[PDB]
């Protein structure tokens, strides 16, 4: 039974700044006959399910940037961004492709830290992405309020 | 079943 | 364009059975299996399953086996996904999501099921109920407020360096 393996959980970035998350499974992921390791990769937004941007270990998907590139083999693998961009700052996952049952990493966050080395169009992108990003912590406390509220309402009208 | 899922 | 389109309750009483639906428009259902994977709070992800629309062939991971039931409808383009005996474990975003030959390629928007973690109350009278549940909005309002200003603090050091290019 596969399990994944990411790092670094974290990672502070910048403009045009080259990223490389290593991805680790306990068993190969090659299956020999197709000729092709079956790691995949996904970046997953706040609000927004996973999205796949590279399956196969080295396969980009339709609309993903040459920027992104997979690169590994057996039991080892990278997904590295030659320049990364505002649009980049995500969760990043690989997942075991390849064997049931299908496997998750847990995960590698490019969290920015602390400017102007970027653009306006840079800057206008990553704010208007800490509003989903805010939407999802504050969904979360209506989530839970929502169920106190249930047996107290319940008990009014018994 | 799958295309190469085992 | 691709479209996975997912239905179902949100809040569900502890025990009970939930039947989630993911509609497919934009591609031969039949030409690709159906994966589901559950995304806790977490952000931990677990696939539970996928099943095979020509054949209603499934594969169940063994820690959803029982706790889901995996149902395509091949004449409209809907799989089903049936969570029983509910739990507050089970509280979480489920996907479903497309899988052919290059992996999960196209997912749901995801349905979000709330378990409530549930009887004391029954007893207390009317004008404590009342006051329980005056006092849980202020409270979620500061709770909020605090993410707010969580964000603020993120928002102020870009919203600058915006103004004075």
């Amino acid at each position: 039974d596969i399990v994944m393996t990411q790092s670094p959980s974290s990672l502070s970035v910048s403009a045009g700044e080259k990223v490389t998350m290593s991805c680790k499974s306990s068993q190969s992921l090659l299956n020999s006959g197709h000729q092709k390791n079956y790691l995949a990769w996904y970046q997953q937004k706040p609000g927004q399910p996973p999205k796949l941007l590279i399956s196969g270990a080295s396969t980009r998907e339709s609309g993903v940037p040459d920027r992104f590139t997979g690169s590994g083999s057996g039991t080892d693998f990278t997904l590295t961004i030659s320049s990364v961009q505002a649009e980049d700052l995500a969760v990043y996952y690989c997942q075991n492709d390849h064997r049931y049952p299908l496997t998750f990493g847990a995960g590698t966050k490019l969290e920015l830290k602390r400017l102007k080395s970027w653009t306006v169009e840079d800057l206008q992108k990553r704010l208007l992405a800490l509003d989903p990003m805010m939407e999802q912590e504050i969904e979360e406390i209506r989530q839970k309020y929502q169920c106190k509220r249930q047996p107290i309402l319940d008990a009014i009208e018994a | 079943h799958h295309h190469h899922h085992h | 364009e691709v479209q996975l389109q997912q239905f179902g309750a949100e809040l569900v009483k502890p025990g009970a059975s939930v039947k989630i639906s993911c509609k497919a428009s934009g591609y031969t259902f039949t030409d690709y299996n159906m994966d589901w994977v559950k995304q806790s709070h977490g952000k931990s992800l677990e696939w539970i399953g996928d099943i095979n629309p020509n054949y209603d062939s499934t594969v169940y991971n063994q820690k959803f086996k029982g706790k889901a039931t995996l149902t395509v409808d091949k004449s409209s383009s809907t799989a089903y996904m049936e969570l029983r005996s509910l739990t507050s474990e089970d509280t979480a975003i489920y996907y479903c999501a497309r899988d052919g030959a290059y992996a999960m390629d196209h997912w749901g928007q995801g349905t979000s099921v709330t378990v409530c973690s549930g009887e004391f109350l029954k007893s207390w009278t009317v004008e404590d109920l009342q006051k329980r549940l005056l006092a849980l909005d202020p409270m979620m309002e500061q709770e909020i407020e605090e993410i707010r200003q969580k964000y603020q603090s993120k928002r102020q050091p870009i919203l600058d360096a915006i103004e004075a290019k």
